[PDB]
């Protein structure tokens, strides 16, 4: 891809003590229009992984498509797939960014930003990003488009440093997430009130919230705003 | 005249193959795999020579999947058996990728069907030494 033509907004992520969240909206923006609602930009790889892209809607159908083929590729002669020797985040997101990269190397990018989230095996959390030019990095708190800018300050003031994992519990981290995806909806432009969620914890499973809305909404003092400076009425 | 079983993919005056009915006695040498269909499903079972008890049970899988509906079983020369596999789950990979849906149990057997007799073609190429009982369920049943 040259130049992304439906696309997706921000996708946000952050740790808590027992695993991860992971959250998107559900719009495809054909440029200054919400054309697609209902498009569901976090796919499920497995019972332990969730990959959340942002960008050019087509490539990200794509990486699905890899990602579906990747795990019957797996589960091929292998008689623990199911078990051990299964697909882990750590692997997926390995299997993305070398994707990522030789597509930037080829000149043909996948017009894309991807978080990785999930569980490793021994209970690690695993959470990391990639983008169309194979830059990977991992934090506490990730979030492409204007979650990295926006979202990214409100998750940090909950999880700053690695030792406040710990602490965090998953109903802190999922009411920051909510939060971050409300303000995003109120300064967002390419932006949509409905949203999915997914929680990747290592001691209940993949948790895949669906249709879920951005509620208590902030509008009544807008009644007060009269012109743009002197008006008075 | 003699000697038309020297060579692959050459017509013996009974209109015959030789080379694949020599095939076909490599892979009656093997050990017994079975296939039942049923009124929903199919199954597969086959049987593994211990040869001896160094062998670590429960391992060396005879039965394979292609994509995840297909099941494929084979007497004979396993290695071919493996090779047969392999293209099998190349062109369910590609008919994935063309019409989206997961391939037809008919048309898989066809591409394999096709995949062997292409290699009963020439004589620089030997036949397959393996019987394949191979199925699932489908759109079809």
């Amino acid at each position: 891809t040259q130049q992304p033509i439906v696309t997706g907004t921000s996708v946000i992520s952050m740790k808590y003590d027992n695993g991860v969240i992971i959250a998107a909206d559900n719009l495809g923006s054909y440029g200054s229009l919400l054309r697609f609602n209902g498009v569901e930009r976090l796919i499920p790889v497995g019972d332990n992984t969730v990959v959340g892209i942002s960008g050019d809607i087509s490539d990200m159908q794509h990486i699905e498509r890899l990602l579906k083929d990747l795990v019957t590729e797996n589960a091929y002669d292998n008689p623990l797939a199911d078990a051990e020797e299964a697909l882990e985040p750590s692997y997926i997101f390995e299997y993305l960014a070398t994707v990522m990269y030789q597509r930037r190397s080829k000149m043909n990018p996948l017009w894309n930003a991807i978080i990785v989230a999930g569980v490793q095996s021994n209970g690690d959390q695993f959470l990391r990003y990639v983008n169309l030019l194979g830059v990977t990095y991992s934090s506490p708190t990730l979030a492409t488009g204007f979650g990295a800018h926006m979202a990214n300050p409100l998750l940090r003031k909950v999880v700053d440093r690695e030792s406040d994992i710990p602490k965090t519990t998953v109903q802190v981290a999922e009411e920051a997430i909510v939060n971050a995806m409300r303000v995003l909806y109120y300064r967002d432009a390419r932006s949509s009130r409905n949203f999915s969620l997914a929680i990747i914890d290592k001691n209940t499973g993949l948790t895949f919230k669906k249709n879920l809305q951005v509620e208590n909404m902030k509008w009544d003092f807008a009644k007060d705003i009269k012109g743009y400076g002197t008006q008075k009425i | 005249g003699t000697g038309y079983d020297l060579s692959n993919s050459v017509f013996s005056p009974d209109g015959r193959n030789f080379q694949v009915e020599y095939a076909v006695k490599a892979v009656e040498n093997g050990t017994t795999s079975i296939g039942i269909k049923c009124n929903d499903g199919v199954v597969f079972a086959v049987e593994k020579l211990i040869t001896s008890k160094l062998l670590v049970p429960q391992k060396n899988v005879k039965i394979q999947v292609v994509d995840r509906h297909i099941g494929c079983v084979y007497s004979g020369l396993i290695p071919d058996g493996r090779h047969l596999v392999n293209r099998g789950r190349e062109e369910a990979a590609s008919f994935k990728k063309l019409y989206k849906t997961p391939i037809p149990i008919p048309a898989f057997a066809d591409r394999l069907g096709q995949y062997v007799q292409a290699h009963t073609l020439y004589n620089s190429v030997r036949p397959f030494g393996v019987s394949t009982i191979f199925g699932g369920v489908d759109k079809n049943g």
